[PDB]
């Protein structure tokens, strides 16, 4: 009775179509990310399997309540009924979340305003292997991602000082490759509807 | 549910007739109206088609040009346009219903041209 | 109090809005802009006559019922509000399966201007159609289309334009393809007429040109050696009868297998190809060094160094002969 | 104001409607005007017997609860509010896997006139069952059909016409033949009654003549196999005493053949009978096959190892030049008028 | 065209007994055929419409039959009042009809 | 109007009511009727281990809350008022892939007759999970499936029958798959027990006899006649070694070709065919044709041995043919 | 009289929140799950995962779904599913599993009078197995399934089985779609994982698979012997044959080679020799040395020695090989 009535008077005069601080300042949004097993490289298809636990942290002052209730651990229901930011992966050629048995994603609100959303992604992202020294090779394959439609004026990504944690690159489908390491990295893209923060991930893989 | 046609016509060869058949218990809207000759003593010879929602006509292309389909939304009425008529044009005409399955349903009660 | 205002702004701008009817529905034919931005061409694939285009596909119109006068920002709102505002019906015609991508949230821009001006864009996958003319494969250029239509409303409904008329395509120099090259692309606007009206289209064209440096690895070079192997028969003594025999067999061998090889990688399409050409030219060269060592044979035991002598340069003369009069009808 | 007069004609129509009773439910029978402009008549499929056709499918009815009077005609209106009014439950008695195209909005038409007649549009992708009896294959040729009616409404309820002319109710597009082995002769279409456990349903036929272009064939298998049989004839123009040269060139042949016998028989189902391709294969392996029994005959019946007393040229030989070629051309004459020309 | 070809020009029977029709088609008609009588000093009224299929008020000895290309209208049990013309139609195409056929005593 | 009859009764109907709850929630089970026409079999596979099935499913059964005494005319209404009232939650156990057909509009159909009555249809194409042993392969006839069942309401709730008995499923003999021929087709009725209570299940089975003409005309007798040309080793002399050795090696490896041919099309099951021991019968004929050459050409570096072969060899491959043959058939 | 049961579930729904799980601020929610394997489904080694169809059965107490009145359980429609707390368990090493939808949503819901609540869903699991191909193919693989929540951690969901331990996984018996395994039983297992984001119970179950070695006998060994035995052919033959032992040579390397590609065509492009390569090879250096004892022989041609010293060895040198193979692995 007392959890519902904070969930009642937090989403009332609520817009979800607007960003928070729409006209004063972009949203900064640290992003994490968890891999749970890099998948096959496939090269004849020029792309990559990934598994990861794509993290989002953000600010909402909407979302701002007072009680002992320090942290809200909420399930996937009251994920579209907030705001969440357009973010998608700029070299994924088919990708999806996981809807078994309930959409696995995550949403806690805490009391200042901390929005974490985190969801579980399958991502066939694209890696143009480059074609010389077959078979004794070396590869760095990408991921970067950016929102759609919010520019630079609007979302700024930050890198959080825990960015990447592979889990065990041990149980990786990698056969003929071998996970070497990684390097999170950020830049400003210019398209025709404006200027976009880009965030990549380079992982370095060399052939076995 | 009934279609009404005119009068029969007696004209001189080589000048203009008009004819006409108007009809009744529903609109030519819907359905398509054709046009039929029936010579005496011979079998019946389609004229013309007429689509009155749309206005597109389509001719027998021995009836290329002597004979034209006119329409009306409001009368309700059909009407031929015959020009340079001759003694083979001495015939009885009807106006026939597209009906179930593209068979001439309801037919005129038929006018009967002559020339001299 | 910029949340509030904004907030108030939104909310009047769809308090009747109604969906169902287009800008202008009884006034002027709405005019759409186009902006693509190709990102990639993935398979261009001739056993399925088809290829698959990524794009960042943008339209741009203006609605006057969408214009706010107290704000002066381009508001960026979220695209669940897509569903609530109108949207041209464009669709493509030669598409077999498409999607727009969905990860995180659905992959669809919207951005409502000041004037009215509705800036919608989308990330598509098409899987367009492009019926090929293999007559000259491999070395052959084929031109891939996109066409880019409106569906229910008409040429007095709706408006279709390239937005730049030139650089309303953006992206495709950077596109690498690994067995083709785009050479050329061109931006044709036009009206098509069907049975219910007529309707704008815009039509992007590509010209792929094909590159000759795996079909001469695995295609030309082989049967070029495989049909030199042949001619070592043309040394050998007559009374060798095994040995001869056997090198014509399995140069008759190798063309047939190597020929099914290539042959079942293409769409049975009923005419005779380029490489289908030269494999045929190989195999009757070497179906002529077959029968010429057979003659040799004939001639002594069952009726003799002169046909192999004369035959020994005679093949690669009019094979050369015929290497040139191939490569210069085509090339 | 601008477009508050048409908002208010809308919502009038819709108001107190309800769309799931069809036009004149106790009164009257639904007739529901056909046509179907064929946009691409795609790809055959000859292993799953099927075959792909994209379509602007239009169906047309009267509608007496939609009738308005305003300053335009025809509402020309989009695919929100095709789903609030009733549309018929048309669906492909013979299809396998249909889509109906909703890039990047659904690929709808609705038109209202000021009578009521509405006018619905659809892009669909119909792959349907063309069942297929290949017994003069590949020099076939099929009438893959297209048939398509009411689902839930029988013939006492919703019946099904075209709207033109039934020859010139099917359009195919000048442009739209995405067939690579076939070639598409004429369409035909035809409207009957089909009775099921439910009751008789009024189903619309559209037959599409298709005949397999032997391009393919030729270069693949029938050459393959004249040149194997050609080739297998030049044996006996070796020498008699030649063991091994005749020996692997009959061993040789023997194993094109019976590779081109496996070969021939993919990208086509495993049927139970036999193609006229496949007695064709059964003819060129049967003529590859006789030549080494007459070249084992031969080596029974020969002498000395050389070619003192030489060997003579065999008898057996001699016929087999002459009887053996012209019993190839004497079948391919009979097969070949047998078939193709008729 | 599409030349309807209906055979014969009169039949001469009585009444009391089975009468058939025929209407060949130049080309394809499918179950697009229909049938009209044409008493004298009469408009022709609809008997059969599609290929088999009987009009309103038809009564029951008047049976059709149809195919693809070969068509028959056969009347069982034929009385005097029946003494008519028919005629044999189609519109798969732009219609067309035939010559014909009367009935005699 | 009579519209405004047919919706004032629907919209009294279907107001008030619960699609939550069955029909006679508190009291006895719904008994309902169930009735397939088969208009399809499509794509019996082995690899795969399925066999995928086009039907027009419909069901029937009676609520009481949809009973009308008004309209002396059963009531056909739009697919769309199926997702408004309460249907039973049948699927299908061996069920792997399946869909309604949605095309223009969902493939569905309700008709609701007077005494309440639901005439309940549906066109479904299931890709249903068949298990195949291909011991007698290709001689082989195949038990294939389709195991109907109710997911949550057990026999106290639901009742599962077939509707006309046998004469329930229709159109199963006009299917003419290209390599099966459908021998017969039972319906059983049955119960099975689960952890959470018994539920009525109707089981719908065929019985499918495999063709033999593709196969003789691609396996068996292009086998049988790579046979024959290692018969033929024994007509040359044998000091003609390279022409021997050459038609030995030649059908052993064209041989052992074609039993690698077709075992990467069909699954890798742990026991051997009838196909296989007929690809190993010939092979041992062919081996041991080879070694016949072997011992000739040891004992002399003669005819008598060569000829008693010429003799033996093709009848102890006929009279293995005999009995192989008897068996599998 | 239905009407009764109607003011009873508006009754349960009047106040529900679907966000807030039960017992929020209070203690735990205990999970019991059962897993009833309708069909342990095909195993994939291009893929590395596993088929598995099963009944996902759940329990869990809710005290607000309590009613009281003439019914003791009540089976709800599966809507009722989709507005009321269900756990978001999800499979950990999941790859893409479907909830079957024909012709309803394969769904059971079930509410207990005391507020219990039952919740059966029939699932198509595509789990990932990791595979050690070491030992291909006589390979054993404890393909293992992990689920466990999603958002909610040890603090506030926690999972049990529901009977005894061994009594949980139930596989059907007659339902086993392997073809190339055979299920020799099933482990459980209850865990905690430590996530950035918190601990998390995470509840285990492996199935124990073995390699039925039937099809690799009679595909690839068999024919991998029958070539060595034919390339042996060759040490009987004439010495002054040259033509024909040079057939025999060329034609079992060639057989073998080919025999070497379709090995490893049936596992995954791996880094590790898997030990079926290591059969081929040896089988291949007998192969090689049969040619080079050939060669040895037309270098001093001019009944050789050498050849009867290669007749009696090379049939007894491979034969104790195949006793050393097939006796350590099998
Ligand atoms: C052309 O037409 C097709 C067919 O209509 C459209 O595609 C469909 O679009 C609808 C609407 O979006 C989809 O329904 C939605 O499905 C969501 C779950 O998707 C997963 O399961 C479905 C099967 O049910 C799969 O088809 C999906 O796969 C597709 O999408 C993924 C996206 O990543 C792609 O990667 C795939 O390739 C596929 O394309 C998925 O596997 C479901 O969540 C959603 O319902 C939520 O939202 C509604 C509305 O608010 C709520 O009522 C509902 O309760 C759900 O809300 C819960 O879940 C969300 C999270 O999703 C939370 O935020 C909420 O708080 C709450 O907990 C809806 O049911 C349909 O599945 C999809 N099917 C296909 C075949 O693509 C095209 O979009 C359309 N396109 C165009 C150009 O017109
Ligand atoms: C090109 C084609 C060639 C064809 C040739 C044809 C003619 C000749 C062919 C004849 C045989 C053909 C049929 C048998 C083959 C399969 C075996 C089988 O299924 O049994 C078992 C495998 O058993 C073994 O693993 C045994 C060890 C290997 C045997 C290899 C040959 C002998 C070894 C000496 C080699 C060196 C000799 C020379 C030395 C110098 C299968 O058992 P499972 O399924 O794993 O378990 C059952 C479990 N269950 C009870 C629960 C169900
Ligand atoms: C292995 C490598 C060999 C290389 C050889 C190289 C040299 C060879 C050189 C040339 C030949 C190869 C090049 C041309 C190939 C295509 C021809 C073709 O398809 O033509 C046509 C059909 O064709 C037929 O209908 C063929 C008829 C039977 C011919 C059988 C062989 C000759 C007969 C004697 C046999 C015994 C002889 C011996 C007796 C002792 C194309 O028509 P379509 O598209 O099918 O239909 C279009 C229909 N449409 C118009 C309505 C749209
Ligand atoms: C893989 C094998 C590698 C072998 C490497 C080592 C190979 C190696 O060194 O061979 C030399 C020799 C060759 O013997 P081989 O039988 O091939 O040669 C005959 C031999 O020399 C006779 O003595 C000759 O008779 P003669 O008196 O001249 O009349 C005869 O001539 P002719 O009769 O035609 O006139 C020759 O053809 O073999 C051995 O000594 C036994 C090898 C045992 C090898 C080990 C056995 C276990
Ligand atoms: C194909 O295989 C299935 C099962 O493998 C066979 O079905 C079996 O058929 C028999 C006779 O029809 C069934 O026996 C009956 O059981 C019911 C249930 O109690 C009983 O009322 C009857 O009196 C009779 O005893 C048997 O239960 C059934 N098996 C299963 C598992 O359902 C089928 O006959 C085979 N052949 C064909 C052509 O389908
Ligand atoms: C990622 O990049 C940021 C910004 O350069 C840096 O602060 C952070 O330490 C990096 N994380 C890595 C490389 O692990």
């Amino acid at each position: 009775g007392d959890v519902t009535v904070i969930l009642n008077n937090l989403l009332e005069g609520y817009d979800n179509k607007l960003r928070p601080d729409i006209g004063v300042k972009p949203t900064l949004i640290h992003t994490d990310m968890y891999v749970n097993s890099i998948g096959p490289v496939n090269a004849i298809n020029m792309e990559y399997t990934i598994d990861i636990f794509f993290a989002q942290t953000w600010y909402d002052r909407r979302l701002k309540f007072n009680s002992t209730i320090k942290v809200l651990r909420l399930n996937s229901n009251m994920v579209g009924k907030i705001w969440i930011p357009d973010t998608f992966f700029r070299n994924s050629k088919k990708a999806d979340a996981h809807w078994i048995t309930t959409p696995n994603r995550m949403l806690r609100i805490w009391n200042d305003g901390r929005v974490l959303y985190t969801l579980r992604l399958t991502i066939d992202a694209e890696c143009q292997l480059q074609l010389h020294n077959f078979p004794m090779d070396e590869h760095s394959c990408p991921l970067e991602f950016s929102s759609y439609g919010y520019p630079r004026e609007e979302i700024v990504y930050q890198w959080k000082r825990s960015s990447v944690e592979v889990g065990d690159t041990r149980s990786w489908r990698l056969y003929q490759f071998s996970f070497v390491g990684l390097r999170n990295t950020t830049e400003v893209v210019k398209t025709t509807s404006g200027d976009y923060v880009v965030m990549s991930v380079y992982f370095d893989l060399s052939r076995r | 549910v009934q279609l009404q046609q005119s009068g029969a016509e007696l004209v001189k060869p080589g000048a203009s007739v008009k004819l006409s058949c108007t009809a009744s218990g529903f609109n030519i809207k819907d359905t398509y109206m054709y046009w039929v000759k029936q010579r005496p003593e011979q079998g019946l010879e389609w004229i013309g088609r007429i689509d009155p929602a749309n206005g597109d006509t389509k001719y027998d292309p021995k009836f290329q040009g002597k004979a034209t389909i006119t329409t009306d939304t409001f009368s309700n009425t059909a009407y031929l346009q015959l020009s340079s008529l001759t003694s083979e044009d001495t015939a009885v005409y009807y106006c026939a219903r597209k009906g179930l399955r593209w068979a001439m349903d309801y037919w005129g009660q038929g006018t009967s041209v002559t020339v001299s | 109090s910029n949340m509030s205002l904004v907030k108030e702004t939104v909310d009047r701008l769809l308090k009747g809005y109604d969906i169902r009817l287009r800008p202008d529905f009884g006034g002027p034919p709405v005019a759409v802009g186009m902006n693509i931005d190709i990102a990639s061409i993935d398979m261009v694939s001739e056993v399925n006559m088809d290829y698959t285009l990524t794009m960042y596909f943008q339209q741009a119109w203006r609605d006057k019922r969408l214009s706010y006068n107290v704000i002066p920002l381009n508001l960026t709102l979220d695209n669940r509000v897509a569903d609530q505002l109108w949207v041209p019906d464009t669709y493509f015609l030669n598409d077999k399966k498409s999607f727009v991508h969905g990860v995180t949230v659905k992959n669809r821009m919207i951005r409502l201007h000041p004037d009215g001006t509705v800036l919608y864009g989308l990330r598509i996958t098409t899987t367009a159609a492009c019926m090929m003319d293999l007559r000259r494969y491999p070395l052959d250029e084929q031109n891939c289309t996109l066409e880019i239509e409106s569906y229910g409303y008409t040429t007095d409904d709706i408006e279709f334009y390239w937005r730049g008329d030139d650089n309303a395509v953006t992206g495709v120099t950077k596109i690498e393809l690994p067995q083709f090259s785009i050479v050329d692309y061109k931006l044709i606007t036009k009206k098509v007429v069907f049975s219910t009206g007529s309707y704008p289209r815009l039509s992007l064209s590509f010209k792929l040109k094909r590159n000759i440096g795996y079909f001469i690895l695995q295609t030309y070079m082989p049967s070029i050696l495989i049909t030199i192997l042949s001619w070592v028969s043309f040394w050998i003594n007559y009374d060798a009868s095994a040995a001869r025999v056997a090198l014509g067999i399995t140069t008759v061998l190798t063309m047939t297998t190597i020929n099914t090889h290539l042959r079942e990688t293409l769409p049975k399409i009923p005419y005779v190809k380029a490489i289908d050409m030269y494999l045929m030219g190989c195999f009757v060269f070497v179906f002529m060094a077959l029968l010429e060592y057979a003659l040799v044979n004939y001639i002594f035991f069952g009726r003799v160094n002169a046909i192999d002598r004369w035959s020994r340069i005679f093949f690669p003369v009019v094979f050369s002969f015929f290497n040139i009069v191939y490569w210069l009808y085509y090339v | 104001d601008n477009t508050t007069v048409f908002t208010r004609i809308l919502d009038r129509l819709l108001d107190g409607y309800d769309n799931r009773l069809r036009p004149g439910l106790g009164e009257r029978v639904t007739e529901v005007k056909t046509d179907i402009f064929v946009t691409s008549f795609g790809p055959v499929s000859d292993h799953d017997m099927e075959y792909t056709i994209d379509v602007f499918f239009r169906q047309s009815w009267k509608d007496e609860r939609l009738k308005f009077k305003g300053p335009m005609t025809v509402l020309r209106l989009n695919n929100l509010m095709a789903s609030k009014i009733w549309t018929p439950d048309t669906f492909f008695h013979n299809g396998k896997k249909s889509v109906a195209h909703n890039m990047t909005m659904p690929n709808k038409l609705l038109r209202i006139t000021e009578d009521g007649t509405l006018l619905y549009t659809m892009r669909l992708t119909v792959r349907a069952e063309c069942p297929m009896h290949l017994e003069d294959f590949p020099m076939d040729a099929h009438a893959c059909p297209l048939k398509f009616g009411s689902y839930a409404y029988t013939r006492a309820e919703v019946v099904y016409e075209w709207t033109r002319e039934p020859a010139r109710s099917v359009v195919v597009a000048e442009d739209g033949s995405r067939l690579n082995q076939y070639d598409l002769l004429g369409q035909t279409v035809d409207s009957g009654i089909v009775q099921s456990s439910t009751g008789e349903y009024v189903v619309m036929t559209t037959h599409f003549h298709l005949k397999r272009k032997i391009g393919y064939f030729v270069i693949q298998t029938y050459l393959p196999c004249i040149m194997t049989v050609i080739l297998s004839q030049v044996s006996f123009w070796l020498n008699r005493e030649s063991v091994p040269a005749r020996t692997v060139f009959g061993v040789t042949t023997v194993l094109t053949m019976t590779t081109l016998s496996i070969s021939a028989r993919n990208s086509l189902p495993k049927v139970a009978y036999a193609t006229a391709m496949d007695w064709f294969i059964a003819v060129c392996y049967a003529f590859v096959f006789s030549a080494l029994i007459e070249f084992a005959t031969v080596n029974y019946f020969t002498k000395r190892g050389y070619a003192k007393t030489f060997n003579s040229v065999s008898k057996i030989d001699r016929l087999s030049r002459i009887a053996f070629p012209l019993l190839f051309g004497i079948f391919n004459l009979v097969y070949w008028a047998t078939y193709l020309n008729r | 065209n599409i030349v309807m070809t209906q055979s014969p020009k009169s039949m001469s029977m009585s009444v009391g007994e089975r009468v058939t029709l025929s209407c060949k088609a130049s080309e394809y008609v499918g179950t697009y055929v229909s049938w009209y009588q044409q008493k004298p000093e009469q408009s022709p009224k609809l008997l059969i419409y599609g290929a088999s299929n009987r009009y309103t008020g038809v009564p029951d000895r008047f049976t059709g039959s149809g195919s693809a290309t070969d068509f028959t209208l056969t009347i069982g049990s034929v009385q005097a009042e029946d003494l008519a013309d028919y005629h044999c139609g189609q519109s798969y195409s732009y219609p067309t009809f035939g010559a014909g056929t009367k009935l005699e005593l």
